[PDB]
């Protein structure tokens, strides 16, 4: 997250982070067993790392849960990004508590204007490298379908939407992929993919979660 | 070595931090770098083994 801050103690407790051997992606927890990511942070083997503030430091009720299952939506398409979307089931349940606990899906489809909050370890810097071991916010905005659209000519599927700033500044980056875009207690977004982090006119794209609520509810179902 | 070993490596738009290796003329070594999980290049690799097998580390 570039131009964001340092979260709040215990305020995102259903972000995850995916890892082998090195922190690659965020997540969030939907249910005690089950996490959302974006199709592209897949890999074969997993540790979902939960509870976690700064990922260099233990600091004393993380836990560390191996994926049992990893399930990339059966469409996502590794050219356009469409349902770019991935569900892992822990091999154990997560213990709930003030620091680790669940984010509801949404009723909705994300509305413009809607103040959003988006988390992650991804780096900071618009340019060059400079990757946080504490969790970073930002407050966002939803911007318009035709913003989104005009940002990103043509490539803007009815499963992606745009969050954040068209002046550049504020957006998610590299590692924060997978993590939450949350508005009004419910996940609206996956953080997906952008033209860069942070700059004008190239606002960050993300999964549009409402239209996967049947799929996620259905893929549970079928492996609990 | 084929050609596509000459080229830069390739971030992409996607936001993960999945590290990856590519050929890197200049300095004629298989390097680290951010790959950002799509629309990869072929001039990355899963490990530093696969990118001198196949873009000439000799």
């Amino acid at each position: 997250i570039v131009g964001g801050y340092n979260c709040e103690e215990n305020s995102v407790p259903y972000q995850v982070s995916l890892n082998s051997g090195y922190h690659f992606c965020g997540g969030s927890l939907i249910n005690e067993q089950w996490v959302v990511s974006a199709g592209h942070c897949y890999k074969s083997r997993i540790q979902v790392r939960l509870g976690e503030h700064n990922i260099e430091v233990l600091e004393g009720n993380e836990q560390f849960i191996n994926a049992a299952k990893i399930i990339r939506h059966p469409q996502y398409d590794r050219k356009t990004l469409n349902n770019d979307i991935m569900l892992i089931k822990l091999s154990s349940r997560a213990v709930i508590n003030a620091h680790v606990s669940t984010i509801s899906l949404p009723t909705a489809p994300p509305a413009t204007g809607t103040k959003c909050l988006i988390s992650g370890w991804g780096n900071t810097a618009s340019s060059g490298a400079d990757y946080p071991d504490e969790l970073q916010c930002l407050d966002a905005p939803v911007l318009s379908q035709a913003k989104c659209e005009a940002s990103y000519p043509g490539k803007i599927t009815s499963n992606m939407f745009c969050v954040g700033f068209l002046e550049g500044g504020k957006d998610s980056c590299q590692r924060d992929s997978g993590g939450p875009v949350v508005c009004n207690g419910q996940l609206q977004g996956v953080v997906s993919w952008g033209d860069g982090c942070a700059q004008k006119n190239k606002p960050g794209v993300y999964t549009k979660v409402y239209n996967y609520v049947k799929w996620i509810k259905n893929t549970i179902a079928a492996n609990s | 070595r084929p050609d596509f070993c000459l080229e830069p490596p390739y971030t992409g738009p996607c936001k993960a931090r999945i590290i990856r290796y590519f050929y890197n003329a200049k300095a004629g070594l298989c390097q680290t770098f951010v790959y950002g999980g799509c629309r990869a290049k072929r001039n990355n690799f899963k490990s530093a083994e696969d990118c001198m097998r196949t873009c000439g580390g000799a």
